[PDB]
């Protein structure tokens, strides 16, 4: 019922020209899981699309995100505290708050399913409830 | 944050109170579920393929997040 | 007319807003209609005498409950 | 006031051929307040109408009970706890959950008014907060 | 996440001397599932225990049910109306409000898991959401 | 009855309002889940075999 | 100043009174303490100067 | 009073070696009311501290932000949509979602006070409600 979405996958999904666009499209469209996007990922996506593509696309992306199809997650005090613990656990890997927060949100939404193209990076991380993350595609 | 004001005719207020009392839930909750049952389940599908990129960045995120703000 | 205040999560308020602009009416009206649709209006009076039975069982309850719960 | 309704009464109200139909009908129609029906009473009534009358009458009764006119009471943990207390108090009489629960519901709805055809049964019982029950018709 | 519990199973569970006691106990004890009980089942159970064992047993049963280990379901207007419709679809069997309501509640708590000893009776019934019920003992 | 009243010092209600305003939920569910988080584990386990009945009634099958 | 009226569903006041029983206290008090455990108290003042960096960044060109 | 806080200000506040530390600290330590930090600003801050100081500093910052002193603002679909309109209104400016969301937050918290070091790259914009921003320190 839930899928956590990294910046990479959204870059691939919103851009037809990206090599991975199709593979990601088939995962998102025909999901039935709710689509979870961290605000940290929104930040990253905003910056990246803006600088590498330009403002028109930035606007397109923001408006789609606010369009209602997406679950826009909240990261509050508890979430940042726990995220900090996850960064701490992995600190040598310098994984950053986007990834950390995605781990946390994976537990919040009771899902092990992660949508990202950085597979090897995320596969070294472990779910808070134990087990293994499921990375798609 | 800011809560929504709702003006209920007494007929309807009594009905909400009645439903809550029977269901062992809150009046607020009865109202919320009423609204969800009416306007929910209708949420729009996601739109992909939104634009034409040129340079592929999707697998390059770390590399290209460099100047992240700003 | 009682003034009621409810918390509506952003999800639901956006749903309502959507329905409102699609129907061309106030958000208030959408909410009222939803609520009325769920809990009804003034309480409907009860209706008795829906059938005519063979034998009076009404004073026999204890006796006729015999095989209850199989 | 609000009135607590017993299986017998509903049997007389829903069946036009019941000898007590008219009196019960006079009590229920003209009420103006909550007509309180326990789920235990609903179970009993379902069993009795299905068994002794027929499935069509059973279904008629269920749809009427669902039609919005009736106060279908919430019976949770607290209500079953208090009901057990009542059953204990009257232990020698073997009164059962429906009756005990009706006592409790009488207290919840702040009424001593009981609608039943077994008068002698509930006349023996006492309201939680003192006083006596008013058994009608 | 949830388990809908029939009268028979509860009878076997509260009675140490019932031949199916052990099986049901293994299902209940050691379950993560919330244990869902309709008030109609409570009525049936109450009557059967009070009449076939005794009032002290009835009391033990009611006090445990009220203890907090169990999820005691509401059945309100919507539940009764839907359950009537289910009585009707199953005209083949003759089921009544306890069974019908168990189907309804299975859908309300979105679980296909039914705890009952009436196997043949209940396998003919189908869940509202499609598929088949999973009947444990 | 349905709805509860309980004593909350000003500082506490302020804290509740803060939390709710930040996380984007009702004060009521801030308070509620606070309660669930404190009392969460303490749910009593179910208990069977309260008696041994003198008759075998549980199965029709 | 206390009017706080908050709906607590019928499962968790079970939890609460059980709780106050096992702790021997007001259940209103179990409630206040739970809340304070989650969101609680006067707002903590912020803390700065947590480190000293080796070159200025915060200001632009 | 309330104050919207920008990445630069926080960089100055958390780093005692930064030339602006004293001024910004004077502004923040002396407020009686909400210190508002968007999650987008958190993302930016996280990245800058992690890459330009170290993960130890990053962790210190994350733990303080989760410490309870800060108003971590809820930014949902509405705020994003509105931020997008604020970004349309200015690309004269290449603002991005951080700054846009900061304007939106300025009016959500009904305050024109902005804490930040980029003075009239920020003052080149205008509050939603009218007037000009007070840009401190
Ligand atoms: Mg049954």
């Amino acid at each position: 019922s839930h899928m956590i979405i990294d910046t990479s996958a959204l870059l691939a999904y919103f851009d037809a020209a990206e090599p991975d666009h199709a593979a990601v499209s088939e995962c998102i469209d025909s999901s039935a899981d709710a689509l979870v996007v961290s605000p940290y990922v929104v930040a990253e996506l905003d910056y990246l699309v803006a600088t590498r593509v330009g403002v028109d696309a930035e606007l397109a992306v923001l408006r789609e995100l606010a369009g209602g199809a997406w679950e826009l997650a909240n990261c509050g005090a508890a979430e940042i505290e726990q995220a900090a613990r996850i960064v701490t656990k992995y600190q040598d890997q310098r994984i950053g708050i986007a990834d950390a927060a995605n781990v946390v949100l994976a537990d919040r939404y009771r899902t092990r399913t992660i949508l990202t193209l950085d597979r090897r990076h995320f596969s070294a991380l472990r779910p808070i409830g134990g087990g293994r993350f499921t990375v798609i595609p | 944050m800011d809560k929504t004001t709702v003006y209920l005719p007494d007929e309807l207020k009594a009905a909400v109170k009645r439903a809550a009392r029977q269901r062992g839930v809150s009046e607020a909750q009865v109202i919320r579920e009423s609204i969800r049952a009416a306007v929910g389940g209708a949420k729009p599908p996601p739109r992909g393929g939104m634009y034409a990129g040129s340079e592929p960045i999707a697998r390059r995120v770390d590399e290209l997040l460099a100047g992240f703000g700003e």
